[PDB]
């Protein structure tokens, strides 16, 4: 977890799932278009193992 | 800047037409010196609902008279009259004045130097009509016979006049009889003393490339390195800013180029990407260069509307580590964004490359060579033997070249 | 901008004026001192010819980086390029919504409408990009302009 | 990842035709390169151009322009660029080998991420087999091992010569090599290249038109090949489809797939080292398919060292296809391989014996020396690999006695 920067891997996902083509004005956005930019990928302290525990390096 | 282009010998009028033929056809000049009015710019947009104005630089290259009329900057230099007919017919607006009329390289040489004055006096009246004149452009053929002796002499008395205080280019087409090995040795010996910059052709590439006319692939070269200049950008703009950025010292001067052929046919680059890393091929060099060869200075051309920034640099990244690099000289390529002529309605990218290697080190071998082969008043046998040193001289400088 | 243009075209200078004294002095020297001048001409003009390379890529990296990448990114993406919202996301005409308003004789503009505070907003953002991007930020506890601005001070000397 | 496509031989050549046709029509793509009105993803087989005009990734070798030709005519999207023109073509290959390796570099530099290189190409081909031959120990010389190559290699119906000095390279240098007879192939017809097209692409159905898994062709094959030395493939194709009486569920499917009449290579008694089944239609009915699973776990004989597990692709159907029916693809991994090879073997020995044809190999004393060690080489690893593949059936092949 610590050995690596964790600011990397927000880039190199926004390159795979984000990338967009721009639409002319009045062209309707699609859902899924608006819905790409929303997402965020991050690192949490939280393992996997640690919080599916809660709700039973 | 204004650049004046000098034409000499049949090989040189023949690639200068083209030259001028392709400049006109970019900046929209009829061939009868007649101006086309500037289409509107492509990436100024504009509001929407659902005629001397110009952004570009002809007049570097043409000048314009008061009558909106262009006319090159050009200076014809040969004896035989057909090919200088064909030429002014091909294009009126060259202007009549500027025609000069009058196979041993020693014969041409003393007629120059006989009717200097005359020529002199050309020069001098085309540079009259230049205010702050940058650089001199040269076509001619370094064997072949009247482009040899009256271009040798032309680069002596033209570095001489001036003082030699703007630089001069020199678009030399290597050949590719007796006596022409002693020609190409004796105007190389006059390239190393006075030009500034010399772009190496070699016919036998040339018809290499060509095979996938051959003065075409030269003519589309000498009109493609100037696109900068015609049309300004951030970087460059200036003919001496784009030679200084390619020649460390005096002696490594000689550059070479390769040309991208397949500017046309519809199975085309993909992106700048894919072109940046086609490039670099050694089969699509106009000189022929081996596996042994480094790469001095690195200079890329891209023309086209809206060229993708992610494409060129990441291009750029792979194409780095490709290329070998002289030890002393730090890694270092550059990418020039050229702009292409709103005149073109050919929307396919185009991209020169131009390169300053140590290839030269087997080329000059060969000529070196082919002349000692051949010698085996008293005066012309001593500017022999001066040529074979001059020669020697970056031979040697040349292969030093590969070490720290 | 300014500062770095003027000492890349004070090196253009620099390059003709020792090119042409080679011409003019060095070769037509006696060669017994020849060599020497000669090696040590090569010298200064290979030093030349790499804060060219140095000065030509900073400028470079600058104008089709930082300036151009703003510029359509910031500018004419906001303008002319829908700026989808989330409340552009709604398609209104499930309602039946037969009528429109005011009238046919309003046009449409191709350009998003800003108010005047979106405007005045819109281009001091498209300003501060530039002004303050990574390279160009205040933040060896030094800042890049700093060494970049020494290097400079290098090259004029 | 991206794949590129080697095509070598007339029969080869044939076969790509088909194959192209046959995916173009699955992504929709014209005759000539335009699309036509995306979930799928042809990138990985086409390349896009700015001018959206898709283009194959193959390269067309071939001793003759004549087949060239008519595979350019029929398909004008191919790039001509990428078209070139049995020991006597295997030297002819070294004398071509700087132009065909920067040929494979250009591809591989127009190429974002590779992934794999196939291969179509004929054993009995003659010449164009050779090419081929020296076309595989090149790729793999240059760029190592961590590209793999998949080889659909069309076997035999002076050919055993041909047919051991191109096995004895398709061993050393292929990474999952395909098995087609013609014999079974024309059984199966009871034209024939249209079934080898339609194997080959499906066999990648699932990276162009993406699932829940198997995304790769690396989860693809590691799922077929365990042991290096065990690389051949024999695949199964149902043929009851778009008939009227058409297998009526993909559990039937599953059931009859495994029929030895069906199989595209001949077969007695075999033993399977790995499964994987393709299924693809726009719906598939979940318990049918867990029904049929475990009916065939408990029908098949697995080699008592292997994890016994069959695995079963949830393929979907092209939105270019109108709303077919189902149809299905089986890949199997099978020891029926000694049956062939020891008949090649036989053949190369009965041949071998007696100096029919060697006239037109052997030039001198030293070309007889080195035809002999190089054909004694090649039976003798035809001979490695028979061996291994018997080891594999019997239970003491994990021991150290």
């Amino acid at each position: 977890k610590l050995k690596i920067s964790v600011s990397r891997l927000q880039k190199q996902y926004d390159d795979i799932f984000k990338e967009k083509i721009e639409n002319k004005v009045g062209v309707r956005p699609s859902v899924y278009d608006v819905l790409k930019k929303n997402q965020k990928l991050s690192v949490t302290s939280e393992s996997l193992y640690k919080v599916v525990e809660e709700l039973m390096d | 800047g204004e650049t004046i282009t000098l034409q000499v010998g049949q090989c040189g009028n023949q690639v200068g037409l083209q030259y001028w033929q392709q400049l006109a056809t970019e900046h929209g000049i009829q061939s009868d010196g007649s101006s086309t009015p500037y289409p509107k710019d492509i990436n100024d947009l504009q509001l929407q609902e659902l005629g001397k104005y110009r952004n570009d630089h002809p007049e570097l290259f043409f000048t314009l008279s008061d009558s909106n009329t262009y006319t090159p900057r050009s200076i014809l230099i040969d004896m035989e009259p057909s090919v200088i007919a064909k030429s002014t017919s091909a294009l009126p607006m060259f202007n009549p004045r500027n025609v000069h009329l009058s196979n041993n390289w020693i014969n041409g040489y003393k007629y120059g130097t006989e009717e200097e004055e005359t020529l002199l006096n050309l020069i001098d009246r085309e540079v009259d009509k230049c205010d702050n004149l940058s650089n001199f452009q040269l076509f001619h053929s370094v064997a072949g016979g009247t482009g040899s002796g009256v271009g040798s002499k032309m680069l002596e008395v033209i570095s001489d006049r001036y003082g030699h205080k703007k630089l001069l280019n020199t678009f030399s087409i290597f050949p590719s009889v007796v006596v022409q090995p002693y020609n190409t040795i004796l105007t190389l010996k006059r390239l190393i003393d006075y030009s500034d910059a010399t772009f190496v052709f070699h016919n036998d590439s040339l018809n290499r490339i060509e095979n996938i006319g051959a003065n075409k692939l030269i003519a589309l070269v000498s009109a493609s390195v100037s696109n900068p200049l015609r049309f300004p950008g951030y970087m460059y703009s200036s003919m001496e800013s784009i030679v200084s950025n390619l020649i460390p010292t005096p002696d490594l001067k000689f550059l070479t180029s390769s040309i991208a052929p397949f500017s046309t046919q519809k199975h085309n680059y993909l992106n700048e990407y894919d072109m940046l890393l086609e490039l670099s091929n050694d089969r699509y060099k106009t000189n022929r260069v081996s596996g042994d060869t480094s790469y001095i200075s690195m200079l890329n051309y891209l023309i086209g509307d809206n060229l993708d920034q992610r494409e060129i640099r990441k291009g750029i990244l792979k194409s780095q580590q490709r290329i070998s690099f002289v030890p002393w000289v730090a890694r270092s390529v550059l990418v020039v964004h050229g702009k292409k002529s709103p005149y073109l309605k050919n929307t396919n990218l185009e991209g020169i490359q131009v390169t300053n290697n140590t290839s030269m080190i087997d080329v000059f071998t060969k000529i070196l060579k082919q002349f000692d082969l051949l010698i085996k008043e008293n005066e012309v046998m001593e500017m022999f033997n001066e040529s074979r040193e001059s020669v020697k001289s970056i031979i040697d400088e040349y292969k030093a070249c590969k070490e720290i | 901008l300014w500062k770095l243009r003027q000492l890349n075209n004070l090196l253009n200078w620099h390059f003709e004026m020792f090119n042409e004294l080679n011409h003019n002095v060095v070769t037509k020297l006696s060669s017994r001192n020849r060599r020497p001048l000669a090696k040590s001409l090569s010298i200064i003009t290979s030093i030349r010819f790499h804060f060219t390379q140095f000065l030509n890529e900073l400028i470079a990296y600058l104008s089709y980086d930082v300036i151009e990448e703003n510029f359509q990114q910031h500018i004419v993406r906001k303008l002319f390029y829908n700026k989808n919202d989330q409340d552009l996301l709604l398609n209104k005409s499930f309602m039946n919504l037969s009528e429109i308003d005011p009238n046919n004789d309003l046009p449409k503009f191709n350009v998003n409408l800003l108010t005047i505070d979106e405007l005045v907003e819109l281009h001091g953002t498209y300003i501060d990009s530039i002004i303050n991007s990574s390279l160009l930020n205040e933040k060896t506890n030094i800042s890049y302009i700093d060494q970049i601005f020494n290097i400079l001070q290098t090259i004029f000397n």
